[PDB]
């Protein structure tokens, strides 16, 4: 189409080597430049750098000479950042986006790669599903959920009905629980006729643990 | 090298209310060549990259609505919206594209202020699934509810907890411009079964007296 | 369509043809 | 000014790493590029390559590629060459440049930095002085001077009464004497009538041994 | 990529004389768009960083006297100096400024042919400072002399050395086209003391017979 479709996220521990890849479609790609923005958790954007997508060479801003590398694959349409000896400063999400037709601009972004650093090691989500509500509410706004608890690192992806149930969710931010590990719960609201013969799915994905688990809530008084 | 200087930290508007915020560079963006200015303006809605609003200062992207207005030459430079929508908000970032590096600068959050809406509270049995387990953890949801602040306490046998709560808020809805909040409490399974009360009681701006919503262990 | 030169377009920063 | 001020001279083992600095005053820094010239003891120049002060990018000679790296500190107008595995090819003097307003020629040039690299170490330089004796001829005619003795590496700067005293001075260039060390004498001519009564002080620097020297040149007859 | 064939390497020429040298690339510097060849001289005075002569093939730089002209197109350049004055030796230099690698040529030297000129000559006893030292040396200068071609010779007790000595020659002055010279003897200070004559034999073609200056030991 014009998509940049990035990799997934990484788990790593320190001074070990990552390599993002950011792959690219729909347009002459040898004709627009290739940037590299990393965003620490809860912060701004910090503009890494640029590869000349015509003559491969990049171009690092001054925070990141040394230890990044920026490269090319231009008979995949693909560029890569390659970051070695991970320190716990490197733990963000990293985008691609590419330079405009005007060179003013970023016009195109990748969905962004998450990489934590940590010396820990990964551990799966426990998915327990939250009950539709035995008490009877005034409405017929029938409450149920979907709990994620006891994981690391960061992201989780929940969808409800293998993505066809979508409004009335809201997935929670993950709080950070007093054992080290993030817990995360996902509630939907439904009419409460619907409760009983339409089921429901709760679709948990935590790609470092390779977890995928789909979960029947059904209900329970 | 260039600092982008961003203005108001955070900005908190009625639904319709003009807005304006500014981006001061330490050197000018202007070029005397092609007469027009190196600077852009970005939107990163919550979860999401960045996408492009507004480049050479002024022009707007290929499909923004024509709310979204830059203005400003050289040093000072602002972005403005005409009637914010409750999907406009998200974080607006500037970035000077004229020279090396090609730095951001620290964006301006746009936060909806509307009418108060109370909680809508649910809580929820913990899942036998979780009880096979040593721990059990009871949640309490309040949906939908404008402010932001609330305040839950949970009520064990009538008697009011200290630890073993968290609580998690949503981000801004996108549609209605309120708040989610997901108390949870988190026990072993021991001094689970040791009692038979469980409740939520919510006290917020919207409510004139609090809201317990409860169950008793068992059904 | 100058992709690959962003920034001011100098001629002191673009040298021979072009 | 406009003026190009590029780095002091180095003496360097060879495999070791060397970073010569070229600041930039009196012109918009970031709307010119910067030019690197390798000019080899006794031989002609050589285009390395450029950096673009605006977008950041180097381009290096096909000569060139993998040990040298262009850099940039816009904060400060400067630019920076950096050798990485010096090799005895590398003895050279090398210039910084700016490309000029139409981007067809270097307009200004830094004054050059010499770079030695010897297995060898620094020697000082021993100065002695070449006495204003009873030599003169028809009137006027007084020669005398000041000897620059077992030293290395190259340069050194030989001036006379700390710059005032210009015309009439030959520096001469160093010769390599068969103990592998330079030496180098400077004489200047000046009127019979002003040796005495007039002070003469040659003034010498060795920069990489940091030696300083200025000695009274005084007659013996 | 473009190689910067450049002739003669030297040319001697007396001064007021007129100067052609020829620059020649192996593939073209004309654009076709700009409609002006992409090539550029350089002169290198002796010591000194490259100073930007001509650009454009044919324009002379801000400052630069009228003398120095550049014409040729395409192919085959040409630097000219209609009246070569005393401080115009230098090394001349052509480079492709059309495309990436920007090279340069092989440079083209000038040199000042003058009248004969003899030497003055100079002999200096060995310093106190140096004779603290083991090393004794004793130079000999030859000052303002045309041609290049000196003969010196050292005699000490009337004996003349092979080794010891190391001639050192200036480059050629800017004011009035003359060399120096000077000629180094080193010795022991055992070997000086040895001794008591120290002659310094000059024979050049300023000089209908040679031209000897000594000092003898102590006085």
């Amino acid at each position: 189409q014009i998509q940049l479709v990035q990799s997934g996220p990484e788990l790593k521990k320190p001074g070990e080597t990552v390599k993002i890849s950011c792959k690219a479609s729909g347009y002459t790609f040898t004709n627009y430049g290739m940037n590299w923005v990393k965003q620490a958790p809860g912060k701004g954007l910090k503009w890494m750098g640029w590869i000349n997508s015509n003559t491969g060479e990049p171009t690092y801003a001054e925070e990141f000479k040394g230890r990044f590398a920026f490269s090319l694959e231009t008979s995949a349409s693909t560029a890569y950042l390659q970051i070695n000896n991970l320190k716990n400063e490197d733990t963000a999400t990293y985008f691609c986006a590419r330079w405009a037709n005007c060179g003013c601009a970023m016009d195109y972004w990748g969905q962004g790669t998450t990489v934590t650093v940590s010396s820990a090691s990964t551990k799966g989500p426990s998915v327990f599903p939250l009950a539709p509500s035995s008490k009877s509410t005034s409405g017929g706004t029938a409450a149920l959920g979907c709990l994620v608890k006891d994981y690391f690192p960061e992201p989780v992806t929940v969808s409800w009905n293998s993505g066809a149930l979508t409004s009335g969710v809201h997935t929670f931010p993950a709080v950070l629980q007093s054992s080290g590990l993030y817990s995360l719960s996902s509630v939907v609201t439904v009419p409460s006729s619907s409760l009983g013969t339409q089921t429901y799915i709760c679709n948990v994905n935590h790609k470092p643990s390779n977890t995928k688990v789909d979960k029947k809530v059904e209900p329970k008084s | 090298d260039i600092v982008m200087t961003q203005s108001p930290s955070s900005l908190t508007v009625t639904a319709g209310e003009k807005v304006s915020m500014s981006c001061k560079s330490s050197q000018s963006l202007f070029t005397s060549g092609k007469q027009k200015n190196y600077l852009t303006w970005y939107q990163q809605k919550p979860g999401q990259p960045p996408k492009l609003l507004i480049y050479w200062a002024s022009t707007r992207n290929s499909g923004l609505p024509d709310r979204f207005t830059g203005s400003g030459s050289g040093t000072d430079f602002t972005l403005t919206i005409s009637s914010v929508q409750a999907e406009d908000l998200a974080v607006y970032y500037c970035q000077n594209d004229y020279s090396y590096p090609f730095t951001f600068g620290s964006g301006t959050k746009l936060e909806i202020k509307r009418t108060v809406a109370a909680p809508s509270v649910f809580i929820f049995p913990p899942s036998d699934e979780q009880l096979k387990s040593g721990t059990a953890s009871v949640v309490c949801l309040l949906n939908n509810f404008y402010p932001r602040e609330a305040k839950v306490q949970w009520k064990v046998d009538n008697a009011l907890q200290s630890g073993n709560s968290q609580e998690s808020v949503t981000e801004q809805d996108s549609k209605d411009s309120t708040y989610s909040l997901s108390s949870t409490l988190t026990l072993s399974k021991a001094d689970y079964e040791k009692h038979k009360v469980y409740a939520c009681e919510v006290t917020h701006q919207g409510l004139s007296s609090p809201v317990t919503k409860s169950f008793n262990r068992g059904e | 369509g100058a992709g690959n030169q962003p920034g001011a377009n100098g001629a002191g920063n673009q040298p021979g043809a072009n």
